[PDB]
């Protein structure tokens, strides 16, 4: 029996209902990046419609009980949100996919520092419970803002998708565990999956996706539709950014300082085609230098190198000193 | 033209594939081919190709090893070499010069049911080749001294036959499959009898076998049909007509003899195993269906296919390639379909490390028998496309000429590309299952294993395990283990 | 010495493909790779048939019942 | 059809009996009928055993 | 391989071993399944100065197969592809060393001829650099080498040129033009006549003697091809293998490049009496310089015509050599190879070989008794 | 071909000393030879504790209780 | 006088140049030992290892046989400068043929005496050399090794090395770029 051409498919998947299967050029499984999908979904849910209106009203509670709670716990542990979000403790401890990807792509320090940061706290917490990280460690924990953790998270997720998740083809499968238990014995993977039945071929065109309009809209201003050129728009934008900074202490600035909006406007002007000399040349130079440095991947200098070992056998494993004429 | 765009996908109205009856547009066209018969019975077929740069002439004579006896075994090997040695018109030096001038691309294939002589030359001298080819095979003079000289060469060839391991294993499966018929004896002949051949034996063989009714001359490439036909008639009009009074040995059906042979040799590092079923003759109704089965099984290499390019062996549409990729050391696998006038053999030959002996022993049957119960449409379409491409891939003049000659000899007709495509494309999963159960399900086997047999000695006899291998899901017990 | 054998002896060493999933990149190891470890009962049960037998030039014929 | 590297047959008398040829019913044609007969005999034996098991 | 440096040597081998692995548009699994279910074939090969991908399929599958081929050829290599390629390259190196294949010997011959740089760079890549074939090195190699002006696209069996032009436009038109931008370019090749003598305790000795013959642009390429055909088909067998029982195998090697060339002999025989093998090979090579007879020339030309036209008859090989001719010379020269072969005369071949003999010999020897062989000056004097 | 890998592929092969008593002549193989097969649970029960852990230039100090 | 040139793709190139020395019977053997002591202790370190960094290691080989002998140098250094490793090495050996300074000769003889007497002080090595002396010279000569070393002069060492250099060279090279080295005739001409 063929799943396609089955009676249900013949009766339902017909041109009359626009449910016909359409065959196009071959394309990879997992065609949609998860990070982009979540970006668009978040924008649609928060900044549009009745759902957006409801979720905007809940910004205080969500910020208090989902962001500052995690941040407070991490700071108590001498950690940041990165330590809990860039690589989940589940992946850090036991995950073979993460282990293989890290071994094949990542430098050891990228995860060694993550592990040692938690080792700092848990060498004391397990010995004596209730450990509160002292101020000096908490300071270095607080130094890093969320604006860099988000960059790391997006970089890692995009790399994982473009390199590994984009080169995977799932298949129908039986129980992974070779367990004699009958309940595990007859586990069937492949049915009850939406992806399994949505497309029966690798040539089928994709029937559900985000429209280009939504994708472009999700890349606009997260805070709202403003006009930074007019003074009225800038005032509202600054008000919203100030309340955001208040809600999230270590998101973009230290919890005691204020955000520099002139530098942000200079960055926006430089990035887009709009330009002018309303900013000081020093400001423009500083902004350009900061932009260059932020996008610069660190490289090795090849300096201050330690000495490599060339071990030799000890003296007792070598012949004695004397050497006379053999004959 | 169907439409403006050659690369259109409109006709693919079945989920990206053509429907059951339809065929690709490229295969809807057939090159011209004219077949004629002469008074002597020699059949001339021409399939010209003006654009091609070469012309190939293939002469197929239905004489073969089948027409030999124990007291005259190996006379075909002497015949093939002696024909070039000399002729009444031309000495050895003269024919050697003539062969060199038009290129050394002369291939002599001494088969069991027939012998083929294929010569590929330039278009401007193709006629000359015919004049040569007709003479060399017709007026050859077999001297005693020449036979004495060639005895050593024939004996060395017989001894060296072991160099081509696949060929020697094919000869072994022929020997084991037909034990009560001379058709089982090796093509190179019995070694100890090679020195017993005389000039008179060769002369009698050629006189009683090279008859007008046994000659088919096929031509392909840049060849002028009229000129080639006229020249071939002039050349081959002097061949003696077949005589009924003459006696042709071994004219009865070589009934298939199931068996299991084991050439145990523990100093080879590798094992050559072959498992074959009785297969239809060239005229059986299930001929192109079994060719489709051959395409389904296909061939495998350890440096290609699932053994080299995939994340996992499961991600493909060839069932046998999955298993072969799962086995690191099973290196070579090829499905051979050899049809003859009376009988035929369809089977699989594996070559690989002896540690996977049983895996190579029980695999070929398991897949084939499984097709008797269920075959996925993906495999059907894969084999369909492969057969289409191979049909469109016959371009070399020598290969096409040899195929034309063989088709004429076994059918007295040139089967066109379109007809073959229509025949194979009409196959369905149900038809595939019915053919497989007719020919493969619960059927007898001819098995040969050559090489280190320390693992296989225990089951070296035709027993229950071998008996149930030709079943489907019942009998895979031994394959999976190890 | 830093060499594997320490510069004093040769060690018959092997890195079993068991306990590994990928031989390279995301590609999987052969399903029956472990069978390439010769002379180990753990590799296969067929190794329990460990009778002594060596022969050359021997041909055997068995006919179907 | 033996490998070339094999020589002449050794003087050792490997076979005392010729049962390979003697043990034959010359029915190369119609082999499937004999196979069905063997299957039927096996079926009878298994049926008796299964009756006892029942 | 000529365009690779020591850092990225062997990148072409990794691409070949993982030529089906792409991630941007289609997956390795899917692009393997496309070839499998299309009934056609897809293959890659690479020479010192070329890298050719070729796929043959049915007309209705043409678009998908072309998209797959373009993605495989031009898409940057991924990290997973890099790892798989490293593993496969290690396996290939082990196999080549274990089998003692002739390619492993030709690698030493090229290294001697041109040095570790340029043409001498091994096709399989330096063995010590295999671990360094990461995605970064492969991508750098592609960026510095793969440019729109260095890409050619070929089709055969196409009803209308414009349709295939549009198909290629939909895929390769994006690649921004590299004209006016700093290109890697190729440094001119230099020929050095060094010698290599390897002791291996081998029962057989393999020798090779090659000389700088001519590039593609010259008019003697046909002459050198005819000379190689005469050696392989007629002279090497008759005068070297048949007469002497210690000659295991002799064959004439002839390679031509955009700016250099190498023509010579490679003969393998018994380890002992290697001096006799060397002397006989030198004498046979010098025989052509002495002269060529009319009958021998006609036989060699007939064999060469047969081989070339057999290659040209098949559509795939004809298309491949059409692409190579177009990329070497703007015109197509494979439609009149017969005329050029006929134009060759014995005097021209003799003069070409005699002129080539005067060059610095490239002499490579492997075997048990390579040490007991004439010195380089002695070999030059013998050739002189 | 008569090659171990058939002349077209490389085989990762190894003749385990398990099921063999003597290295040569009449001397037994080392008792813990089988442990030289890395990455196999059958070799040792210590392979169950196989969480990812890599370090260079790391020193730790512990004191007697 | 054969030559061997093996391409090994080693980051380091190892060269060895040897000539036929005298057998045990000849009295020059002691002189040759002094020559070795003139290289492995004093010269070869200063002239090659100290001045040039690409010289991984250089040493002087001196083997004696009942009917023949071997004497020369074995050097190893950076492959990219293989030629520079060769030329200089030859010069060092050739320098010995040019002459030996009094101070260098005294230092080499003192070092050779120290090594030989350190070997002889141990009873096992003394017995082994006693057996070898009896089997070679039919008498015991290790009792007067010091006198033989003292009797050596710079002129004898220079003449012996000059005579040895005239013999057909034996040249071996294993490295990444051994394919580019002076031809055997060029090697002989440089040695000449
Ligand atoms: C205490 C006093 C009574 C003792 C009774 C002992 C048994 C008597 C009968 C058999 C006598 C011969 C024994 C030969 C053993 C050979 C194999 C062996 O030793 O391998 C090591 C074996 C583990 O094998 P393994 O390969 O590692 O597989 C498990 C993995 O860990 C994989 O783990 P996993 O997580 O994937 O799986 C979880 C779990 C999930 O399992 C389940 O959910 C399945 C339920 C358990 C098995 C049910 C079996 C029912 C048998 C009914 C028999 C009726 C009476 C008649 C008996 C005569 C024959 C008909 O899997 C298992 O537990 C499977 C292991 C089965 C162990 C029992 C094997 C022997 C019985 C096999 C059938 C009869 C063989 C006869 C041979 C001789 C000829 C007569 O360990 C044991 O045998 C454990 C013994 C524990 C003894 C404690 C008492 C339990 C007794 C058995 C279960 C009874 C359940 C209640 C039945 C009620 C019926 C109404
Ligand atoms: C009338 C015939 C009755 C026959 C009874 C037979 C009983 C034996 C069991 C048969 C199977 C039962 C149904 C299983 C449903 C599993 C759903 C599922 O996959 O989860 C989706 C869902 C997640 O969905 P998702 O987020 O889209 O994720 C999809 C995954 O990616 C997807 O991940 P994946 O693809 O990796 O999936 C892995 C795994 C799925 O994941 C699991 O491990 C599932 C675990 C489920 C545990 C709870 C099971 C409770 C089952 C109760 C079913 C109702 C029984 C009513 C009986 C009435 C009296 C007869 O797959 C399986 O193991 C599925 C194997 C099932 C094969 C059989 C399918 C049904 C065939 C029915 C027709 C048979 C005709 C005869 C044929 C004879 C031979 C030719 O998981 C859940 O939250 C579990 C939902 C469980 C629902 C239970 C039923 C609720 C409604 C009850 C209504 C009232 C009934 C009457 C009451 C009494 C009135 C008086
Ligand atoms: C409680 C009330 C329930 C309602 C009543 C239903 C009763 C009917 C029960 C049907 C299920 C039991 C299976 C029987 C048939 C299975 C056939 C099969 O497996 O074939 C494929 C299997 C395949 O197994 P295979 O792979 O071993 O076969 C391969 C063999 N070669 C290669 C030679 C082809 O076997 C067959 O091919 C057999 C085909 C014959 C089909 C027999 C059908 C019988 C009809 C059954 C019931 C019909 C409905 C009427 C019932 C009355 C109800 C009112």
């Amino acid at each position: 029996v063929r799943l396609e051409k089955i009676l249900w498919e013949q009766l339902v998947n017909v041109k009359a209902f626009s449910r016909q299967r359409v065959i196009g050029a071959p394309s990879k499984w997992y065609n949609e990046n998860r990070t982009e999908w979540f970006k668009v979904a978040q924008h649609n849910a928060f900044n549009t419609g009745f759902s957006g209106v409801i979720l905007r009203a809940l910004e205080p509670l969500l910020a208090k009980f989902i962001y500052r709670w995690r941040l407070d716990i991490a700071h108590q542990r001498g950690l940041t949100l990165e330590d809990s979000l860039l690589f989940m403790d589940r992946e850090l401890r036991r995950c073979y996919f993460f282990e293989t990807v890290a071994r094949q792509n990542l430098h050891p320090y990228t995860v060694l520092f993550m592990k040692k940061r938690r080792a700092r706290y848990y060498k004391v917490e397990r010995g004596l419970r209730g450990f509160y990280v002292p101020d000096w460690v908490r300071k270095e924990a607080e130094e890093r803002q969320l604006s860099e953790t988000v960059d790391n998270i997006f970089n890692w997720e995009n790399f994982v998708y473009r390199e590994y998740m984009s080169d995977m083809t799932p298949i129908g499968r039986w129980t992974s565990l070779s367990k004699i238990t009958p309940l595990d014995m007859f586990q069937y993977y492949g049915l009850f999956r939406n992806e399994a039945w949505d497309r029966f071929f690798y040539n089928e065109a994709f029937y559900e996706s985000y429209s280009e309009k939504e994708k472009q809209e999700a890349n606009g201003n997260p805070f709202g539709k403003f006009n930074l050129q007019t003074a009225d728009g800038r005032a509202q934008f600054e008000k919203e950014v100030n309340t955001f900074i208040e809600r999230y202490p270590f998101a973009v600035t230290k919890p005691g300082q204020k955000f520099d909006f002139t530098r942000f406007y200079a960055l926006e002007d430089l990035a887009n085609k709009r330009d002018t000399s309303k900013y000081d040349p020093a400001l423009l130079e500083s902004v350009k230098n900061e932009l260059k440095q932020s996008a610069a991947l660190p490289a090795d200098n090849g300096a201050n190198k330690t000495k490599k070992s060339k071990p030799i056998l000890p003296d007792w494993l070598q012949p004695k000193f004397g050497k006379a004429f053999q004959a | 033209k169907s439409e403006r765009l050659q690369f259109s996908k409109a006709r693919l109205t079945d989920f990206g594939e053509l429907p059951q009856g339809e065929i690709p547009t490229a295969l809807q066209y057939d090159r011209p081919c004219r077949v004629e018969t002469l008074a002597n019975g020699v059949r001339l077929a021409v399939e010209p190709s003006s654009v091609s740069p070469l012309a190939a002439v293939s002469v197929v004579v239905r004489a073969g090893t089948r027409q030999e006896t124990l007291e005259t075994s190996g006379v075909a090997q002497f015949v093939q070499r002696l024909v070039l040695r000399g002729t009444s018109k031309r000495n050895r030096e003269q024919i050697e010069k003539e062969l060199a001038l038009l290129g050394g691309n002369l291939k002599v294939q001494v088969g069991r049911e027939t012998t083929t002589y294929t010569l590929s030359v330039l278009p401007e001298n193709v006629e000359k080749a015919v004049d040569f080819l007709g003479d060399i095979l017709q007026n050859s003079v077999f001297n005693k001294q020449q036979v004495e000289a060639e005895k050593e060469a024939v004996y060395n060839n017989a001894l060296s036959a072991q160099n081509d391991q696949q060929g020697l294993l094919l000869e072994n499966i022929h020997f084991t499959a037909y034990r009560d018929h001379y058709f089982g004896q090796p093509t190179h002949g019995i070694r100890e009898n090679l020195h017993n051949i005389t000039d008179e034996v060769v002369k009698n063989f050629v006189k009683t076998n090279y008859v007008g009714s046994n000659f088919v001359v096929a031509a392909a490439g840049n060849v002028n049909s009229q000129a080639f036909l006229q020249a071939a008639e002039k050349a081959f009009g002097t061949v003696a007509q077949k005589d009924a009074t003459t006696f042709v040995p071994n004219t009865e059906k070589p009934y298939f003899t199931p068996s299991y042979m084991t050439i145990r040799d523990d100093e080879m590092h590798n094992l050559n195993v072959g498992v074959f079923f009785e297969a239809p003759s060239w005229t059986d109704p299930d001929f192109f269906t079994i060719n489709f089965f051959q395409r389904i099984l296909g061939e495998y290499q350890a440096d290609k296919y699932t053994g080299q390019h995939l994340n996992t062996s499961d991600r493909q549409y060839s069932l046998i390639h999955k298993e072969l990729g799962n086995l690191p050391d099973v290196t070579i696998h090829k499905t051979h379909y050899l049809p003859y006038s009376d009988t035929g053999l369809f089977g699989s030959y594996f070559y690989g490390n002896e540690i996977f002996g049983n895996q190579m022993l029980f695999l070929s049957q398991m897949i084939l028998s499984e097709y008797a119960s269920y075959i996925n449409q993906a495999e059907i379409y894969r084999a369909r496309a492969k057969y289409f491409n191979e049909l469109l891939a016959e371009q070399n003049s020598a290969d096409i000429a040899s195929s034309i000659a063989t088709q004429v000899t076994y059918l007295n007709r040139r089967v066109p590309r379109s007809e073959v495509a229509k025949r194979i494309s009409s196959l369905d999963s149900g038809l595939i299952n019915r053919a497989a159960t007719r020919w493969f399900w619960d059927k007898e086997l001819a098995i040969v294993t050559w090489g280190p047999s320390h693992g296989l000695i225990a089951g070296s006899h035709y027993n229950r395990s071998i008996k149930r291998s030709t079943l489907g899901w019942y009998g895979n017990t031994h394959y999976y283990i190890v | 010495m830093n060499v594997t054998g320490a510069g004093l002896t040769h060690v018959k060493d092997f890195h079993s493909d068991e306990m590994r999933v990928f031989r390279g990149g995301l590609r999987h190891i052969a399903d029956k790779q472990g069978n390439l470890i010769y002379g180990s009962v753990n590799s296969s049960v067929r190794y329990y048939h460990d009778k002594m037998s060596y022969e050359r030039g021997f041909i055997q014929h068995s006919r179907s019942p | 059809s033996r490998p070339g590297n094999f020589g002449d047959h050794i003087d050792f008398k490997v076979n005392i009996d010729n049962w390979f040829d003697e043990n034959r019913v010359h029915n190369e044609h119609e082999t499937d009928i004999r196979r069905t007969q063997i299957y039927t005999l096996n079926a009878i034996y298994y049926g008796g055993l299964l009756s006892f098991a029942r | 391989t000529r365009d690779e440096t020591n850092e990225t040597s062997g990148s072409l081998l990794s691409i070949k071993n993982t030529y089906l692995k792409t991630v941007l548009n289609t997956n390795e699994t899917i692009n393997y399944g496309v070839v499998q279910q299309s009934g056609g074939s897809f293959e890659m090969e690479y020479d010192q100065e070329t890298a050719y991908f070729k796929a043959n399929c049915l007309a209705h599958d043409a678009t998908d197969v072309f998209s797959m081929v373009a993605d495989c050829a031009l898409e940057p290599r991924s990290t997973v592809a890099a790892s798989v390629g490293v593993e496969k390259n290690q396996n290939t190196h082990k196999l080549e060393s274990y089998l003692k294949t002739g390619e492993l010997f030709n690698e030493s011959v090229f290294k001697t001829a041109y040095g570790l740089k340029g043409l001498g760079l091994p096709l399989k890549g330096l063995r010590g650099n295999v671990k360094n074939l990461s995605s970064y090195t492969l991508q750098k190699f592609q960026l510095e080498n793969i440019t729109p002006n260095r890409i050619f696209v070929c089709a055969a069996g196409v009803e209308s040129h414009q349709e295939f032009v549009d198909l290629v436009q939909t895929k390769l038109a994006q690649i921004p033009s590299a004209e006016g931008q700093k290109t890697h370019q190729r440094e001119k090749s230099e020929y050095l006549g060094g010698e290599v003598r390897n002791l291996t305790e081998e029962s057989n000795v393999t020798l090779a003697l090659l000389f700088q013959s001519v590039p593609w642009s010259s008019a003697d390429i046909v002459a050198f091809n005819v000379a190689a055909a005469l050696l392989n088909n007629l002279r090497l067998k008759k005068n070297l293998l048949q007469k002497y029982a210690y000659f295991d195998q002799a064959e004439a090697l002839n390679f031509h490049f955009t700016d250099s060339g190498l023509f010579g002999l490679r003969t393998s025989g018994s380890a002992d009496r290697a001096k006799d093998i060397l002397n006989h090979s030198i004498a046979e090579l010098k025989a052509i310089a002495s002269g060529v007879n009319a009958d021998e020339l006609l036989t060699a030309k007939a064999a060469l015509k047969n081989s070339v036209l057999s290659a040209l008859e098949r559509q795939t090989d004809r298309l491949e050599e059409t692409v190579k001719n177009v990329r070497t010379f703007n015109k197509i020269q494979h439609t009149d190879y017969v005329k050029q072969i006929d134009s060759v005369t014995a005097d021209q071949v003799a003069k070409a070989v005699a002129k080539v003999l005067t060059s610095n010999p490239t002499f490579v020897a492997q075997g048990s008794q390579v040490n007991a062989l004439p010195t380089y000056d002695a070999i030059r004097n013998l050739l002189k």
